[PDB]
């Protein structure tokens, strides 16, 4: 999800790269927050003393209850390159990595921080009345440009370009319009740390010039989660490569310099945000006549649900809109699955037909006892509708490839056939029809096995 | 059932620690000396080797006789 | 005797209802009682506790006679003891100590401080 | 002690001290009821 | 995973601490605790986003508030908050999120301290550090009622230093904190510093309310048993052994003698323990004047044949 992902794409930093990225006290201290706590507790205990501790003492610490989550432990410690590993005695003893030993000792006890933290200048203002809707501003823009919906605004062509680049956002110029994939919406699903986190892995995958090294990034997005909102910082404790981001992400919205080439950046609130979590806006209702009645004044919401409801009207407090066939196929033709629609329904249910739904499962409880049913927050009949819609979109499928036939002996068939299925690529056989189809992917393999 | 001091030193002491925060507290000073660390180590292993050794094993239970 | 009013006044009866009840001046039990204070034996040799006959590794030795039992607190079923903790004498010295309830300060007179 | 005896040839040992710790406690708390009963036998003979 | 709140409760008193110092080789080890817990919340703060520090000291006089500041912070000439009156204690290149919670902690120290010497005058015969926890867990349960949730756990920073044994006032408020603690779930975690080595309401108070006792002898390298074994968090305490080696009997003193208890009697209406019957045939808490008979039957003689 978010620590996951992390933790993985942490997992595909090379051993002496990571070694690299551990000298900055920023660095460690939130990657000691992406530990789990199990971990968290045995690094910090082996961070203040400079002896190195034998496993079975870690092992013998755990109670028999948590074996698994100190297995689990051990394996992203290990996978995160925190320990050296010692053969010494018949003994695999521990060691802590040094330098992050070292960087983390002195973000606590003061030490050295090379000013990983950045610089007040105290000079600074408050962050309502113009840093929080400047980064409100800057989000909406990209988000409501990537939902489709005309702006008076339009993005930098760096965010342009890594979306085109990205699984998600394909685009065609000789159309005019920008395609939204399924992982579009399903970047929509999230909650917007998580969508910053998963733009910055897609940003980190995508920056692999000489202008830029990797080390510096990483130390930036890490102080920037350091950072506090409501100061400003001076630009001089980044180098050039890390004030080039700085301006990058002035364009995106995460800090707000005032004008470009300024000595004073400030933290917006996605920064703090972007580290850690903390009737709602977006709250909809639905009927059994597909009527939709969304509790929301925020744009990005209901112009996330214009792509698959067709809306009727808004007021000052709803949308009116309506579940028509042609919204779910404009849904569908973006690669959106009804599961997700059906689940982002579930999330943006109004509290009345949760309790209403809650209390059809006490009559449900209270007439059949022997059995138990999820709560069905929405009624079934929308949810078998858009079913029914996915399915006869679908109705036939058309697998592409190639098929051989015309065999005169039946072994040649079945030796064909056998390697087709061994390797996944079969779709169909039969003896008798002396005919078997094999996928578009599985064509070439199939013919040079054939032609040799 | 199965040392008295005075106010002076009280205030000598408190003159101490004043100063003492007022000057400068390095707090890397707390790290220990890698030799009574593995003194205290042992202590908590043992101590840690005692409560498990006791909380292993704690309707009754199987026994081996038959 | 109390009737209850709705749903909450039921639950109320209950939690004024654990309460010791004040006794009358003319009862006149005023004896001293016997009792033990057991020690929790540790053990990694499961033992027959006095009580069940049946395995169990702790256990809290009586006073008075040596014998281990399951739960405190409990009588000794071997000298009619009541074994205990000064956990279970703990629980009930606050009935004996009733706490005063907090005058709340008049609005007009000068507040003593800003925080609680 | 006769159930002592018996599992020390009867199981050869191996089980005794098991036999034993098992029934321990209940032999040292009847042991200290002997005792205090010989204690005030001799403290009302003397 | 879930945060949690780490409350600490620190005894501060000149006495103890002196003799403390002049048992030890070594003066001034209050800095050396101080320190050892500065960098202690340091890693509390580092161990979560989002959890939270309390710390609380128990001074002759009555108690104080550390940290968090008390509320009359007001951007004023008594603001003594962030940048006003921010007197150089800690340096400035700190996390900001410790810069800010030590600063102010050091701050309300050198306070405490100066208003303590200003009454150094008068020595209480009472000690305030029951009423320091019970504080402790009231703010537990402010903070646990106002954030929905969050774990809590307390740190209790006491020193015996073999001056003052175990008091009889320390009775009912420490059990009081402990069935508190035990309502709200709370682990109650103590280190005892000083030469006396056992102190057993503290013992029953960790081992009742699945805590940890350490006690310990030495100001240095106390950081290694703090953030060794004073750490585990709420969210681990089930599945990680704890250190506390000693095992307090959860035994009680007499009344009238003092001594630690046996098999014994209580007062049926008092209910305060008495190793021996008192004299008089009347309780010496409640005035209970008891029935002859019953105390007839407790001293009545066990029975053996001649
Ligand atoms: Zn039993
Ligand atoms: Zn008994
Ligand atoms: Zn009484």
């Amino acid at each position: 999800s978010l620590k996951h992902s992390v933790t993985q794409y942490l997992e595909e930093i090379p051993q002496q790269v990571q070694n690299r990225l551990y000298t900055s006290p920023a660095t460690c201290l939130a990657i000691y927050r992406i530990l789990p706590p199990l971990a968290k507790f045995f690094i910090m205990a082996m961070v203040f003393n400079e002896n190195e501790v034998p496993l079975l003492d870690l092992d013998k610490w755990v109670n028999s209850n948590g074996k698994l989550q100190f297995q689990n432990a051990i394996k992203s410690m290990k996978s995160l390159h925190l320990l050296i590993p010692n053969k010494s005695s018949g003994t695999l003893m521990i060691n802590l990595n040094p330098t992050f030993k070292i960087s983390l000792r002195n973000a606590l006890t003061g030490g050295e921080v090379q000013n990983s933290f950045g610089v007040v200048v105290e000079e600074n203002v408050v962050s309502l009345d113009l840093l929080d809707e400047y980064s409100a501003n800057k989000w909406e823009t990209i988000l409501h440009f990537m939902v489709g919906t005309p702006l008076a605004k339009i993005p930098s062509e760096k965010v342009l370009n890594l979306l085109k680049h990205s699984k998600l956002m394909e685009e065609v110029n000789s159309t005019g319009e920008f395609k939204i994939t399924n992982e579009g919406f399903q970047f929509l699903l999230q909650e917007i740390n998580s969508q910053l986190w998963t733009l910055l892995l897609q940003y980190l995958k995508m920056i692999e010039t000489s202008k830029m090294d990797l080390v510096d990034v990483l130390h930036f997005i890490f102080m920037l989660g350091a950072l506090e909102v409501g100061k400003a910082y001076k630009i001089d404790a980044l180098s050039e490569t890390q004030r080039i981001m700085l301006q990058d992400m002035r364009d995106y919205g995460l800090v707000f310099q005032k004008h470009s080439n300024d000595s004073i950046f400030y933290p917006t609130k996605l920064a703090l945000m972007l580290t850690s979590d903390t009737i709602p806006d977006g709250s909809l209702i639905v009927e059994t006549n597909f009527k939709i009645y969304s509790y929301s004044n925020s744009p990005l919401q209901i112009a996330v649900l214009s792509l698959f409801v067709h809306l009727k009207a808004r007021f000052v407090n709803m949308v009116l809109g309506q579940i028509t066939r042609e919204s779910i196929r404009r849904a569908l033709t973006n690669g959106i699955t009804a599961d997700q629609i059906i689940a982002y329904l579930e999330t943006h249910a109004h509290p009345q037909m949760r309790r209403l739904a809650e209390e059809k499962l006490e009559k449900k409880l209270e007439l059949d006892p022997n059995c138990k049913e999820p709560l069905q927050v929405l009624p079934p009949t929308v949810v078998d509708q858009i079913r029914l819609w996915q399915l006869e979109l679908d109705r036939v499928i058309t697998y592409e490839g190639s098929l051989y036939s015309d065999f005169e002996t039946s072994q040649e068939y079945n030796l064909l056939s056998k390697y087709a299925q061994d390797i996944g690529v079969l779709l169909w056989k039969d003896d008798k029809k002396k005919k078997f189809f094999i996928s578009k992917e599985g064509n070439s393999q199939v013919l040079d096995f054939a032609k040799r | 059932t199965t040392l008295k001091v005075s106010n002076q030193q009280m205030l000598q002491q408190l003159s101490l620690v004043m100063d003492n925060l007022i000057n400068k507290l390095d707090l890397n000073q707390v790290v220990p000396n890698n030799e009574v660390s593995n003194k205290i180590n042992k202590r908590v292993i043992t101590a840690i080797k005692i409560n498990a050794k006791q909380a292993k094993h704690n309707l009754e239970v199987k026994s081996t006789l038959p | 005797y109390k009737i209850l009013l709705d749903e909450t006044h039921l639950k109320e009866l209950f939690n004024e209802a654990v309460t010791p009840l004040p006794v009358n001046k003319i009862n006149k039990g005023f004896t001293l009682v016997k009792m033990g204070f057991p020690t929790r034996i540790f053990e990694d040799t499961p033992t027959f506790c006095s009580c069940h006959s049946k395995l169990v590794y702790g256990g809290y030795f009586c006073p008075n006679c040596h014998s281990k039992v399951c739960s405190l607190p409990t009588v000794c079923p071997c000298c009619d003891l009541m074994l205990i903790l000064s956990t279970h004498l703990a629980r009930s010295y606050h009935h004996l100590m009733p706490l005063k309830t907090f005058a709340e300060v008049p609005t007009t007179e000068k507040f003593r401080s800003e925080d609680c | 002690n006769e159930l002592f005896q018996d599992v020390l040839n009867g199981d050869g040992e191996s089980m005794s001290n098991t036999c034993t710790a098992y029934l321990k406690p209940v032999l040292n708390s009847i042991t200290l009821a002997t005792h205090k009963y010989d204690e005030y036998f001799n403290e009302y003979n003397n | 995973e879930s945060p949690s709140l780490l409350t600490v409760i620190i005894e501060i008193a000149p006495k103890l601490w002196t003799t403390f110092d002049e048992e030890g080789n070594e003066k001034g080890s209050i800095i050396k605790v101080l320190e050892a817990l500065i960098v202690f919340l340091n890693a509390h703060l580092a161990f979560n986003s989002a959890n939270k520090v309390a710390v609380i000291a128990a001074y002759s006089q009555g108690i104080k508030y550390l940290y968090p500041e008390s509320t009359s912070a007001l951007k004023a000439s008594e603001s003594e908050n962030k940048t006003r009156s921010d007197l150089k204690i800690i340096n400035s290149d700190m996390y900001r999120r410790f810069r800010n919670v030590d600063e102010t902690l050091v701050e309300e120290i050198y306070k405490l301290f100066e208003l303590e010497k200003k009454q150094i005058e008068q020595n209480s015969q009472r000690s305030t550090l029951a009423g320091a926890m019970s504080a402790g867990l009231t703010y537990v349960n402010r903070i646990s009622k106002e954030s929905v949730s969050l774990k809590s756990r307390l740190l209790v920073l006491t020193c015996g230093s073999g001056s003052s044994k175990d008091e009889i006032f320390q009775y009912i408020p420490i059990m009081n904190c402990i069935f508190s603690a035990t309502k709200m779930k709370c682990p109650i975690d103590v280190v005892k510093i000083g030469g006396s080595k056992e102190s057993t309401f503290l013992q029953q108070t960790t081992d009742a309310t699945n805590g940890v006792y350490l006690h310990v002898e030495s100001t240095e390298g106390l950081i290694q048993y703090l953030a060794t074994a004073m750490f585990i968090d709420p969210s681990l305490r089930p599945i990680i052994v704890k250190p506390n080696h000693g095992s307090v009997d959860f035994r009680t003193s007499c009344y009238l003698t003092g001594r630690v208890v046996a098999v014994g009697f209580i007062c049926s209406v008092c209910l305060c323990v008495l190793s021996i019957i008192p004299p008089g045939n009347k309780c010496p808490a409640c005035d209970s004047q008891f029935d002859e008979h019953v105390i007839a039957k407790l001293k009545r003689k066990p029975v053996v044949p001649r």
